[PDB]
């Protein structure tokens, strides 16, 4: 992001999660060092006829810019077949 | 439409803010390529779908060719091959 | 989670169907392929 | 009879528990339908009418019969001898094609005969003549 | 066109555009397409 530094990431990205399957929605603004947990919550508007949406919007750095970046979904679960499913990652890293 | 798509890149070094002008930049991802996945991470564990747009968590591929119980198959095993049970017939003969 | 990628040719006047008789991790133990059915499996597409 | 402490007749005296009553028809359940078409459900209504029913967040278990459908796969021949294939019978969901290999009957898709019904669906891996359908493949996204 | 279909419905869909969000939403209609035209108004004298 030293095309464009932020202080702030829409970590917003959809799932379908399946009773109990998870994603932890992750950054790490130190390019993927520590995996912070995104601080501000998900806007977790249903998308469409099945999945979740999830509209983070966080000041990542609360402090001038990030220049750089990682991100993540820790998807996770309790048996196999509860598989959750992931699609349209759509993350602005953001300066406001 | 693509080259005046392409026109809309050639507004968009100079359009007027686009946004008010905020837009930093944006990472997503659609779950079709390898390119923004950090497979090098090695607690990475997803299986995008490569026309289909999505993913879920990665799978053990256990493979396996059945085996046959060869009284109860009534099917003749042809060589390599497996086909009805039959008897011979003499579709043809020259006898000169 | 299956796949049937079996491989044959049905000739025309002929049929294959594929079939399984499922015992799960899922089940008990006395069930066996008495009390299960010729469940049918599509080939050449995934299966759950 | 194993002869430990007891009530007496006419001490205040009483059983409680949750019971697993067998839920009846109408009386504990309606059924009633919501989503329609290509999502046409069905719903054991704990009958908001009638019910005697479970305690909230407490267990229901139903037996029913339905019907499957059917994912009839037609192909097409060198002089209409079509391979007019009944298809694997189960749910709308996966209902499944019989993936005929008759060298003279084409990959048309299938008729899927509706359950409970008739009628005709194709969403599939099926590949009808030398994918010349690359063509709407493209117009679709196009069209987007 | 793909590749910019994704760009489209991700980054637009990440937004921080606009202006935010002034504009909520659009309604669009080529004199096409049957789940615009409302002929259940069928007011609708007009031919596509």
């Amino acid at each position: 992001m030293t095309e464009a530094p932020y202080n702030t990431v829409r970590f917003s990205y959809e799932a379908f999660l399946p009773k109990g399957t998870k994603v932890v929605p992750k950054y790490s603004a130190d390019d993927g060092k520590t995996w912070k947990t995104f601080t501000k919550s998900p806007t977790t508007t249903r998308a469409n006829n099945e999945f979740t949406r999830y509209v983070i919007d966080e000041k990542v750095k609360s402090s001038g810019t990030n220049t750089k970046l990682q991100v993540r979904l820790d998807l996770s679960t309790e048996n196999s077949f509860l598989r959750p499913r992931v699609r349209r990652l759509m993350v602005t890293t953001r300066d406001e | 439409l693509e080259y005046n798509q392409a026109v809309n890149a050639l507004d968009d070094g100079a359009m007027e803010g686009q946004n008010p002008l905020t837009l930093r930049s944006v990472f997503s991802e659609g779950f079709i390529s390898l390119d923004k996945a950090d497979i090098t991470h090695p607690d990475f564990g997803i299986v995008f779908s490569f026309e289909d747009a999505e993913a879920t968590l990665a799978y053990t591929e256990a493979v396996n060719q059945p085996k046959i119980i060869p009284g109860d198959t009534t099917a003749h095993i042809w060589g390599r091959l497996i086909s009805a049970p039959f008897t011979e017939e003499r579709t043809i003969y020259q006898g000169q | 989670r299956i796949v049937l990628m079996s491989t044959y040719l049905t000739p025309e006047r002929t049929g294959c169907t594929w079939e399984m008789k499922l015992i799960l991790d899922d089940m008990a133990s006395s069930t066996t392929f008495d009390q299960l059915k010729w469940e049918p499996i599509g080939n050449y597409q995934d299966l759950d | 009879s194993p002869q430990g402490q007891e009530p007496s007749g006419g001490t205040s005296y009483y059983v409680s528990y949750k019971y697993n009553k067998r839920m009846e028809a109408g009386k504990d359940y309606e059924v009633t339908t919501q989503g329609e078409g290509l999502s046409k459900k069905w719903y054991i209504n704990f009958t908001p009418s009638n019910g005697a029913k479970p305690i909230d967040q407490t267990v229901v278990l139903v037996d029913y019969t339905y019907y499957l459908a059917r994912k009839d796969s037609v192909f097409i021949n060198k002089y209409g001898d079509i391979a007019i294939l009944p298809g694997e019978p189960n749910i709308m969901r996966l209902v499944t094609p019989p993936l005929n290999t008759d060298p003279e009957n084409l990959q048309l898709g299938t008729v899927t005969v509706l359950p409970d019904s008739d009628e005709a669906v194709c969403i599939s891996f099926a590949i009808t003549r030398l994918s010349m359908e690359d063509l709407q493949k493209v117009k679709t996204r196009v069209d987007n």
